[PDB]
């Protein structure tokens, strides 16, 4: 079967991504800081 | 939602593994008995017991009582007819555990494809990212391939191979019960020795809670 | 709080884990299952030393239990020490595989409800990212489907689990009472002295999971 | 071990944590509110 | 709230944990096996060398170990060898039973506390998000999500685990003396050499984990 | 825009690569391949024909290497034992030959995905150092998301679908042996062709044969 | 094509090795590992199979052929190696047959035990170390939100955090797991070699005729995970 610490890891992991969820519930976004975000993942990607 | 992509991939990866684990004829069998155990119903023991009563009383629709009383009649000692309905029994517990094995290799493989195909549509998104207002719908679908998968994995598959085990333990049952009474058939026992020993077949290892 | 409180989630759960549970139990076997549940949890087995005292009293003379009950019934019947031991045999093995059976159906819901809590909470999730044009107002719209979870994993470790393991303990409990009434009744039908057996009654008392308590 | 379900859901939730990381690059956080939650945080963990 | 905090997530684990080993053991079940881990923790087990000395110093002139004390009484007491032996067996069993469970009770305590961990910080995650707009209840919501967590994998691996496995290791040693124990009584019994049954029982030295040569 | 998919491909591979050349050794593993491009390559001789070749030399009494050879040592060896071991010997032989042979692809299955975690890992650790490049997040995304990819990809789609292939292929040479030895073995014992014929149609519907009926 | 998958490996090897060189969060983790794993060996044991895994790694165990090529010269007649040098002075000594099979059976499964512990031990570390780098990250992550200064400072800090666990899962896949595996072909390898010196000292004692003392050899030689090498 799975390793038995794959749970703590399911948790650990929701752990951060929720926090980071929480990060996000007062941000703004940026439309340039996108432009370049975009750009990069383009660049990355090989298209 | 719904997607026709995305069950595709998620059918054609869990097709495609399933086909290099089993054969195409594998395949086609285990989809025509699940069918039969789904669409049919299993003979209910109690009639089978009744019918075995009348049998004894005197001396007809199931095929593996009828070709027992075939090879009652054509005078044949108990060995024999013994080791053909242990090959027969055999072979049709082969037959539900080979079934049982397909659906759970598809029940195994659907969860994998439906997060390749998820990570597939979150590379695409990535590599054609256009619109910011955008970036969240568009991975919506990307994830209804994992959704497809679980779904897949614990409402079809793997509950059509429980069904087919326990559709198995039901054809097996009732064979042994049709080997018993065609035993004390060419026996020539007593109608209510038999009868007690039939009865207490129904109290089996999965239907002694309606009791 | 209504926080944690979430009809169409708790649907998901229950519905999910109801419709898989369904196609490998009939809703008569459910029923029994939930019943065995019932009885293991509302009423407590009797203690073996109550018993083997209430036995080595009926001894000599010649009642809240019903095993005994029926045994002392069939004695007054007069049937042969065959049919005694057949009876009382096949009553335990009946009384085990109810049991077992019913073990057998909460560790299936028990399996089953974090998978539906995970369906559900891969709906939420979709259904979350698709009114998304920024990331402000999915707090609850994300708490509904860890809700979902939750409540996959409270059924699944505190509900099923514990009502499984429960029924298996009280198959234990049920299985060591049954054998002494046997041997007691069989005792008594014999017509041996109440202290003879009383040597060998205690010797496998601890057996299995009391051997902790010595 | 453990079952499946399990590692489906660590999976899942590792992607989100990359996506909802992802969406945090190109963000800007209110420094009023950041400092409310860091004061929170700090209280709260003693 | 700070101490809230944490009274909050070691209650969860805990009590979790406690209720669902008290619906799988009964108490009595718990409380021998924590007297079993405790006395497998304080005290060292008899090192077999020791009483492999013991046995061939009383086979050479033919008691502080109670198992070879029971075994020098049935072998004064003039019962046959099947008798000895059966007995020695059933304490060996009852042995291997006590410590087998006390291992069972402490690994359904190391598989319950993550469960219960994953319960905990999904109750603070959803907690934290309801209450999104409210700074004030999303510390103590993040705190006992994470605690519980970290909780839950420290008694996990930490504390109940490495105590089963401990458990398993004792079982192991004590099997190991007693059937030495055995072994010896049975030898002394039969009168054999003493030089011989001194090389049989120091070959038991190389069984299993010994290996550290 | 290669660098990014260069890197992922290495730690994937080259993670699966090193810990299998730990486990297997290097001919091992091209034997192993080898094995995969015949079974993958080569349809397995279909048995109806191998019962109708069987039944030929039967009524008398190539396009099979293990028939050559069992007629070759028919020609010289008179003696049945001689023939029979040998032709077990083969078989026992291709058997362990497949075995390994699968026991090798799934042991890259089962290491592809851990490398595919800690590739993620790797890929995650970078971007939260970053955080604040677009230049350097990028390439983050790129490599966790790609070993993830090519982690579930080798593992579900390449490497334990040819294992599976590999197991099946094994069977069905298994099948075939068996019937070739049984037809040796017949016709060393001069059997009728009928009985033999009706013999072997029991083993035609042996395991996975049994649902195309 | 050998070259490549070998190079392709120490390169990979080499980079997670760059990756693990980054000091403080090793420790936490082998010093977690191992107080968990002394709860089941011993510090003598542990060192035992450290010991084995060195012995394991840069001494490569003998070939088969070259064992083949002696024992068939010696067995026509009438060395570096220990099990077989202690054999031939056990038969050349005096001694039955029985208890020359008694002995080398005695230190076969000696081996095997031994070899078997240190797998036992090695893949203790490996389920061992992951939890423990999580454990670490979770620490790490109580500190820094109870430290929680600066909003550029959240990205990095927990990166140093989940780096943590990053390396349970690089020491969990990449170093105590491949010794386990290793471990496991020594000891198959030893006991193959072990067998055939068996084999071969009880046919010279017994003075059977060598072609079927070879023909046999040869089939030992032709089973195993060697079957793939034909």
């Amino acid at each position: 079967g799975l390793p038995l610490w794959m749970g703590t890891f399911a948790n650990l992991m929701s752990l951060l991504m929720c926090f980071f969820v929480l990060l996000l519930s007062f941000s703004e976004m940026d439309v340039l800081k996108f432009k370049q975000i975009a750009g990069s993942m383009k660049f990355a990607f090989g298209v | 939602f719904v997607d026709v992509t995305s069950i595709l991939i998620v059918v054609g990866g869990s097709i495609f593994v399933v086909l290099m684990k089993f054969t195409m004829g594998q395949f086609f069998g285990a989809t025509k008995i699940a069918g039969k155990a789904f669409m049919f119903k299993a003979d209910e023991p109690e009639d089978l017991i009744a019918k075995i009563v009348e049998m004894a009383d005197a001396a007809i629709n199931n095929t593996f009582m009828q070709k027992g009383i075939d090879l009652l009649v054509d005078g044949h000692d108990a060995d024999v007819v013994r080791a053909a309905l242990k090959k027969d029994i055999a072979l049709t517990d082969e037959r539900h555990t080979q079934g049982t094995g397909v659906f759970r290799a598809f029940g195994d493989v659907a969860p994998a494809m439906g997060m390749i195909g998820t990570l597939v549509g979150l590379v695409a998104m990535l590599s054609n990212m256009d619109d910011p207002k955008a970036i969240g719908p568009a991975m919506a679908v990307a994830l209804l391939t994992t959704l497809y998968g679980a779904i897949l994995s614990n409402m079809v598959f793997f509950p059509i191979a429980d069904k087919l085990s326990l559709r198995r333990d039901q054809e097996t049952l009732n064979r042994r019960l049709i080997m018993d009474g065609v035993l004390a058939i060419q026996d020539g026992q007593n109608p209510r020795v038999i009868d007690s020993y039939l009865k207490n077949y129904l109290n089996e290892g999965k239907r002694a809670l309606e009791i």
